[PDB]
DNA sequence: AAAAAAAAA
């Protein structure tokens, strides 16, 4: 919120996530936020509004956004002994709020990084126009916006095997130890569901398949196998 | 994320305090014109020089090398000092020496004095240790 | 008492070697000599005589006026409102004896503007497009306390001028005047003092042959003389400054570690130097003008103890 | 005429933590008050019992009768006859003192002066809670308004005890409310393990032999009163009867 | 005379209502010539009421407070005349007190920047106004008078005394006086402060009745007013009886002070100068704890001091009784008794 | 008459509102107040003006709006269970309905099992909300005694337990809702505020948020993160329910009947069963009470 | 031009 100093403004100013409304926002070096936009993240992505209340203006703006965000291991290196709580220092409650992980390491071989730079030259000079996608951009768009027009329904063997992959996620986790492992809740159903849905667009069909219900599941254990690892 | 750096260190002894001291005394008691700035303007209009197969092999060779460095005897895992950001510098030094000289291809000298003049910082960024 | 300051005041005066050098290379003759002292010295009082004293003085404090600094004093001023404004410029920091008392008190933007008048560095401050910089050829001359109010037996930079060690190092000449307490001194400052009481003027027991108007007449009489440069005294500067890193080589013994190295450090010996001819001698420079120089150099050190 | 309404830090008191770190007004601030109470709260389910019983009767089906033979009766004046009354002496009476009062008034000071400095020299920091001869000029104006509230051109004894009382209540319910805080805590347990060895239960010695022999050994007067007092307080097996002299145990 | 002791404050306000004389040199510029004092200590010690009594007791006085007050518009302000339509300097709270003096209370609690402009005028006593385009200064060649509580609550004697207040050292040195109060518990103290606040709670105005309240009254009877020596009738100054020694009532001492203020200016002598130098070089090279560092302008303060005594018994030479006897206040404001 | 900015969740992102100016006839006067959103069918009008020819150099009308009908959709943004002006309005038959269905047994059992029929479990909860948003009788004891008459609900307990959707359900519930969110809310913001007006140039009163819970429900999310001296100013709010500003020589006293639900997390984000809720938040007693 | 309230640093 601004105003021109003894000027009848009392306006609001938008922010990334306010402009970056029905599309995808790309946040980068996620660590260093502070207290205020900490606290508002995890009220922004659960409920997809933004509430404030100062100086006489109250107002709720819609905030429905896809959030991408990097960020680097405490320390320079991830610690593979440790876990993805002890490496982070962002907090657990924006760790619920996510759908899924991804940690990718550089590693000292002599045959990856050979291959690396090799590539990495090939399209600096030789080929700078002549990489070898199998469809083009404008196919991709294409088959993008008309899956986009699908919308997936659920079948009785589909609820079934939800249910009981839900059951056994929540066993599982809970097994290992008290008061220092809780990550599965009923968001983890629902990102199981969405995930789901989002496969069977892919491949354009209106119903859904328990594999892609054992997909989705393999990603979300795929989460906790490199928590481990 | 910088390119390069560059660290003075002004430490006290005869021969080049002599040596300071006589320069700046000389001062106190070949350089061309705007001719550099047309022959930039020149270089920077016309000359878009490109690498050649022939520097892929030392650059590679290069990155190897220092990669060779970041390891020894022991496995304590050292640090990783060759970065892909020292192949992007590289390749940059290297294109900039092909820019000059009014050069269109590179030849090995691009490349050997891109590694040297990158190298030579780098041998001046170490700490305490070692 | 005070002789010695006196006498830097005398050369700050006259001014130190000016109108450059071969190829460009910018050298002024303007001295920056910054004091040191508990309060209740009367450093405050020697500068409001050094400015009665030099027409081009002007006197300057940490806000209480704001169109003194980094402002023109034309600025919204006619009737019309024209905006007349030239950008970025001090009070008469052209050819001016610039004076200031608590130099620690100043905000950042005078801060930043003694910074930028650093060796006659013009002002660029742009507002609106503006761009007529003031050309500042300037000496600067500074007085500040610790904030303690009293010097401490800890390391001595530790009490400084509780400000940036590179607008310290760019000072020509540091003064520390410490109040020592005794006797033998106390008693003339007391007699001294109460006898100015008693005649209601300036005491007889002064002894001067010459007078204010006079040394105003003399101090352009010797700036117009101008002695230049002479070379026989390039290998004693050299060494001299080869004894300067000698002692830059045992700045590490600390508890008074100004001894550091630095080539302004020989730039002001030159300065000092060339000041010392100008103030009586004719167009020649002599040695003993580089040994009144390091002298004067050891005795500033001194004070600290 | 300012009056304030305040909360400890820490929400509850919290006696066990010391008076000094639980009230963060400074001395100026507290000097200008002159009646400073301190309303606790306390649990002993009788009082609880009548505060739930006057609740659940001054709810609004009954208070509304039983108010009004208030006015019936003539135990209490309505508001408006209250501050008419109040605003007539206001403007009509101001009374004054007389020497008794002012030789009770300076007695009385002394004995809180010098109390004060007592507490002081023990606790080793000055009072959270000061007493200043701002407090006097304050019992002396209670006094005067006592005096005021009767018209009387006058002031005498019978509003000067009043007035005492109300300020004694004021002042041992802050001020000297447990000036301790909570030779150390060695000797109390040495003066506690003698008691026991060599005072059975059921029977009992006199004050001044305790004090004689715990001056005549290390323990002194000074360390035996507050351990006395104290075993007292502790109330488990220590009884005073028959005035200060018979120490039962029981 | 209600209040009890601090006797040695009454005759340094006594000094400093009538101070000593301004100095001016064709090459020395100019000089000081009055006394500045400050006073610290714990709460409830009858300080705000010894500055009411200045207030009432002075020929010219201005009653500031410092939350109460704001730097800028202390000194001057800018105001558009209705009539004219021009801008035109209006005067600040102190330039109104020129050649009187200037109360302050709750100056440690006074904000931070306006200090400085309270220093401008121990500077030179001379206030610079550029803004909106005037460019002018005015004389305030006035005295402060101010009390401050220290930072805690009560007084810590076993502390620094710089550590006690929280101004800084800047200004603190330019007051000639510095004076620390405590109330020291003693009981014989307090059974003679008592009795003597309760004897003056004890008062009834002459002719009036104890039964009702002060009422209002109408002004004189005159709307414009206006055999010798043998009467005294206020000239002894004793209304009432309590002492042997005298008393004088406040018309016949600010007549004293007029007179004073205007027929005499006294003139220094080498004999009070010996005694001066002579405890000033004692003073410095003592060495041992004080309350405050003593510098080259503690000298000045004697001089004044001395010249003010010499106005006090009127007498246009300075001798060395009023040296011994500044030097005496001086050792008690400093070292104590 | 009255000036009307576009709604700031209609407006593109990052762009300014459009002003327009109301005229509003008999009956209804008073009835939009300052800061709410509204919705208003009327007649658009066009007139000759001077100065507005004068400095665009073109013949340009103005442009005003006289209302006809005015909609209050403040909070409750579901707009299609029914139609009409007012939907908290009840015809003669409804309230036959409404007698008719008040008298049966276990009432009360099924209007607590009617609210939010898609959150599972919960009982307590449910409850719980029902009794506050019903609220009680405020007591007046001969004009000098007042006893407050509204019920006060915090929530607290594990993430992921379905706090934040009874919260929105309670708003789409409620007649008048408020809500507020963590470090979103400053304490002059729940509360009046003094503002200057730019035309008249005086200090004047503005309507906090409170202020539109008075007879309704003020919620607040993320109850723990708000920052003490924007979660003390409230204390009057829940307890005396009146608001008093003595701020720029205005003294007045501001009533406030409003009931303040509010969810937060414990430390650490977990409830420790074998600790005293002493050392499992951070709030004191008086706040606790209340 | 000068005093007083509000949110962000
Ligand atoms: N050597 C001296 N001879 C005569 N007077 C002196 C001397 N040193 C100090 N004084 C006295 O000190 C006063 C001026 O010093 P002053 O305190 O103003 O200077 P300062 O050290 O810059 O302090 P501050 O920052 O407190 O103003 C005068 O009253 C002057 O008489
Ligand atoms: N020596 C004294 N003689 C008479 N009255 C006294 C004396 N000491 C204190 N008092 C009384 O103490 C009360 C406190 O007065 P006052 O507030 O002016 O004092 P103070 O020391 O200036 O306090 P503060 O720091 O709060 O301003 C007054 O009513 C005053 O009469
Ligand atoms: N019976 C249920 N209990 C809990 N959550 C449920 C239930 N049924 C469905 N859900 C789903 O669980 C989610 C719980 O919502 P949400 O994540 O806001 O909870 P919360 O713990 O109150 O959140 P936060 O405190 O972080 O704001 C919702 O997406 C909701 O659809
Ligand atoms: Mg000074
Ligand atoms: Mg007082």
């Amino acid at each position: 919120v601004v105003r021109d100093e003894e000027g009848g403004d009392y306006t609001i100013e938008a922010g990334a996530l306010m402009l970056a409304d029905n599309g995808i926002c790309c946040i980068d070096e996620f660590d260093k936020m502070d207290i205020s936009d900490q606290v508002a993240i995890h009220e922004a992505m659960e409920q997809q509004t933004i509430s404030i209340a100062k100086a006489g203006i109250h107002a709720t703006l819609n905030a429905r956004t896809s959030i991408l965000a990097a960020a680097n291991p405490v320390g320079g290196r991830y610690n593979r002994k440790l876990s993805l709580r002890g490496n982070l220092n962002m907090t657990a409650p924006i760790m619920s709020r996510f759908d899924l992980f991804f940690v990718i390491l550089d590693d000292c071989n002599e045959k990856i990084d050979t291959e690396l730079a090799s590539h990495i030259v090939d399209l600096h000079m030789k080929r700078d126009e002549a990489i070898e996608p199998p469809f083009s951009a404008e196919q991709l768009r294409r088959y993008i916006k008309y899956a986009r027009t699908f919308k997936p329904i659920l079948t009785k063997e589909a609820r079934s095997y939800l249910v009981e992959k839900y059951k056994e996620l929540r066993k599982d986790d809970a097994q290992g130890f008290s008061r220092s492992s809780y990550r599965i809740t009923v968001r983890q159903l629902e990102s199981m569901i969405r995930l789901s849905e989002a496969i069977a667009r892919a491949n354009c069909v209106d119903e859904i398949t328990p594999s892609f219900i054992a997909e989705a599941y393999d990603l979300l254990r795929q989460s906790i196998i490199r928590v481990d690892v | 994320r910088f390119d390069l750096v560059y660290l003075v260190l002004d430490k006290v002894d005869e021969k080049n305090d002599r040596e300071l001291a006589k320069h700046l005394t000389n001062l106190y008691l070949v350089l061309p014109v705007e001719f550099l700035t047309m022959y930039i303007s020149y270089a920077k209009e016309h000359i878009h020089p490109i690498i050649t197969e022939a520097a892929k092999t030392e650059l590679v060779r290069a990155y190897v090398g220092m990669r060779k460095m970041g390891d020894d005897s022991r496995s304590d895992e050292k640090r990783i000092t060759a970065t892909t950001r020292q192949l992007e510098s590289m390749i940059r030094l290297a294109e900039a020496h092909a820019k000059m000289k009014l050069k269109n291809v590179v030849e090995l000298e691009d490349v050997q004095e891109a590694v040297r003049l990158i190298r030579s910082a780098i041998k001046d960024y170490a700490t305490d240790p070692k | 008492g005070n002789l010695d300051v006196k006498k830097a005041l005398l050369l700050l005066l006259v001014g130190g070697v000016d109108k450059r050098v071969g190829d460009g290379m910018k050298i002024r003759g303007d001295i920056n000599v910054c004091l040191m002292g508990d309060p209740g010295v009367a450093k405050s009082q020697l500068l409001k005589a050094i400015c009665k004293i030099s027409p081009r003085g002007v006197y300057t404090t940490g806000k209480g006026s704001s169109g003194v600094g980094l402002t023109a004093a034309v600025m919204k001023d006619p009737v019309t409102d024209e905006m007349i404004l030239e950008g970025g410029a001090l009070v008469l920091a052209d050819n001016g004896i610039c004076c200031i008392d608590e130099f620690d008190k100043m905000d950042e933007s005078d801060r930043t503007a003694i910074h930028e008048v650093m060796e006659q560095q013009t002002i660029s401050i742009s507002k609106a497009g503006i761009n007529t910089t003031l050309n500042a050829r300037t000496s600067i001359l500074a007085a500040a306390n610790p904030l303690y109010g009293r010097y401490n037996p800890r390391l001595s930079p530790l009490d400084n001028i509780n400000l940036p060690a590179a607008l310290l190092s760019r000072f020509d000449i540091l003064f520390l005047m410490l109040d020592i307490p005794s006797r033998d001194d106390d008693e003339k400052l007391a007699e001294h003092v109460t006898y100015v009481h008693m005649h209601n003027k300036q005491p007889d027991l002064d002894f001067t042959p010459v007078e204010p108007s006079k040394m105003r007449e003399y101090i352009a009489y010797a700036k117009t003389k101008r002695p230049v440069m002479s070379e026989a005294v390039n290998d004693y500067v050299v060494q001299a400054y080869i004894r300067l890193r000698q002692d830059s080589k045992r700045e590490m013994d600390s508890k008074f570690s100004f001894g550091q190295a630095t080539p302004r450090t020989l730039l002001g010996i030159i300065r000092l130097s060339q000041a010392l001819a100008k103030l009586r001698l004719a167009d020649m420079v002599d040695i003993d003008d580089v040994e009144e120089a390091l002298r004067l150099v050891r005795v500033s050190k001194e004070s600290l103890y | 005429s300012v009056l304030a309404a305040a909360n400890p830090i820490y929400g509850r008191y919290d006696d066990l933590k010391s008076p000094g770190d639980n009230i963060d007004f400074q001395t100026t601030i507290l000097s200008r008050f002159d009646m400073i109470f301190i309303v606790k709260d306390d649990h002993n389910e009788e009082r609880d019992i009548s505060i739930a019983n006057h609740v659940i009767n001054i709810h609004t089906g009954n208070a509304n009768a039983m108010q009004n033979q208030q006015e019936e009766n003539g135990s209490e004046i309505s508001i408006e006859k209250m501050k008419r009354y109040i605003t007539y002496c206001r403007l009509k009476c101001a009374p004054r003192l007389s020497p008794q009062a002012a030789e009770k008034l300076s007695s009385n000071f002394v004995t809180i002066r010098k109390q004060l400095l007592i507490n002081e020299l023990e606790s080793t920091e000055r009072s959270s809670i000061p007493i200043t001869i701002r407090q006097l000029e304050a019992i002396i104006r209670i006094t005067e308004s006592l005096a005021k509230l009767e018209l009387s051109p006058i002031a005498q004894e019978r509003h000067v005890d009043e007035a005492i009382r109300l300020f004694q209540a004021s002042t041992m319910d802050a001020a000297s409310q447990d000036p301790i805080g909570g030779t150390s805590l060695s000797e109390i347990r040495r003066f506690e393990q003698e008691l026991k060895r060599r005072l059975p239960i059921g029977w009992s010695t006199s004050y001044q032999t305790l004090r004689r022999e715990f001056v005549d050994t290390h323990r002194f007067s000074q360390l035996a009163l507050d351990k006395a007092l104290y075993a007292l307080e502790k109330h488990e097996t220590i009884q005073l009867r028959h005035q200060g002299q018979n120490i039962y145990r029981s | 005379p209600s209040i009890y002791g601090h006797d040695h404050i009454k005759k340094a306000i006594l000094l400093m209502l009538m101070g000593g004389v301004e100095k001016n040199l064709e090459n020395g510029s100019h000089l000081r010539g009055d006394i500045n004092i400050l006073m610290v200590g714990d709460p409830s010690t009858a300080k705000s009421q010894l500055l009411r009594f200045v207030l009432n007791t002075a020929s010219l006085a201005i009653a500031t407070t410092g939350r109460g007050s704001s730097g800028v518009g202390l000194t001057a302000a800018v105001t558009t005349d209705r009539e004219t339509g021009e801008r035109r300097l209006e005067a600040g709270a102190m330039v109104l007190a020129d050649r009187g003096v200037v109360c302050i209370d709750e100056f440690d609690k006074m904000t931070d920047v306006d200090r400085v402009a309270i220093h401008e005028v121990m500077e030179q006593q001379t206030v610079t106004i550029a803004k909106a385009g005037i460019h002018t200064t005015l004389n305030a060649r006035c005295s402060v008078i101010a009390a401050a509580n220290p930072v805690f609550g009560q007084y810590d004697v076993n502390r620094d005394p710089h550590q006690n207040i929280a101004l800084p050292d800047s200004l603190l040195s330019r007051f000639d006086l510095l004076f620390v109060v405590t109330d020291d518990i003693n009981e014989i103290r307090d059974r003679s402060i008592s009795e003597h606040v309760l004897r003056t709670h004890r008062y009834l105005p002459p002719g009036y009745l104890e039964g009702e309240p002060v009422r209002e009254r109408l002004n004189l009877s005159l709307a414009v007013g206006e055999q010798a020596g043998a009467k005294l009738a206020k000239n002894k100054g004793n209304y009432n009886g309590t002492e042997i020694p005298k008393l004088v009532t406040i018309p016949f001492l600010r007549k004293y002070v007029q007179y004073a203020k205007e027929r005499v200016i006294p003139q220094l002598t080498q004999e009070a100068i010996n005694v001066i130098v002579k405890n000033y070089t004692d003073l410095r090279n003592d060495d041992n704890t004080k309350k405050s560092p003593i510098t080259a302008r503690t000298l000045e303060t004697l001089i004044r001091l001395a010249t003010a005594h010499a106005k006090v018994r009127l007498s246009k030479t300075v001798n060395k009784v009023d040296a011994k006897v500044a030097a005496n206040l001086l050792r008690f404001a400093l070292l104590g008794e | 008459r009255v000036t009307l900015q576009e709604a700031p969740g209609t407006v593109p992102p990052g762009r300014l509102p459009r002003h327009r100016e109301v005229i509003l006839l008999a009956d209804l006067v008073d009835v939009s107040k300052p800061g709410e959103e509204v919705e208003v069918t009327g007649i658009y009008k066009n007139n000759y003006d001077g100065n507005l020819n004068a400095k665009n150099g073109f013949p340009v009308f103005a442009t005003i709006i006289e209302a006809n009908s005015i909609k209050r959709r403040e909070g409750n943004t579901a707009n299609e269970g029914e139609e009409g002006l007012d939907v908290f309005s009840w015809t003669e038959e409804e309230e036959r309905e409404f007698r008719k269905i008040s008298r049966d047994r276990g009432i009360i059992d099924k209007i607590i099992s009617s609210m939010a029929p898609s959150i599972y479990g919960h009982r307590d909860i449910k409850t719980a909300v029902a009794c506050s948003l019903f609220g009680g009788v405020p007591k007046n004891v001969n004009g000098k005694h007042s006893i407050r008459g509204d019920i006060n609900v915090l929530l607290l307990g594990d993430p992921g337990t379905a706090k934040s959707q009874i919260l929105k359900y309670v708003e789409k519930t409620a007649h008048r809702a408020v809500f507020a969110t963590g470090q979103g809310a400053s304490a002059v913001g729940l509360t009046a505020s003094v503002r200057k007006d730019p035309i008249t140039k005086e200090w004047t009163l503005e309507g906090g948020a409170l202020v539109l819970a008075d007879k309704g429900v003020c919620l607040i999310d993320e109850f723990d993160k708000m920052n003490d001296q924007d979660r003390t100013s409230i204390h009057e709010a829940m307890e005396q329910q009146s608001i008093s500003i003595s701020k720029a020589g205005i003294v007045t006293t501001l009533q406030a009947r409003c009931s303040i639900i509010a969810a937060a997390n414990p430390n650490g984000g977990r409830y420790n069963s074998t600790l005293p809720l002493a050392q499992n938040v951070s709030l004191t007693e008086p706040i606790l009470s209340r």
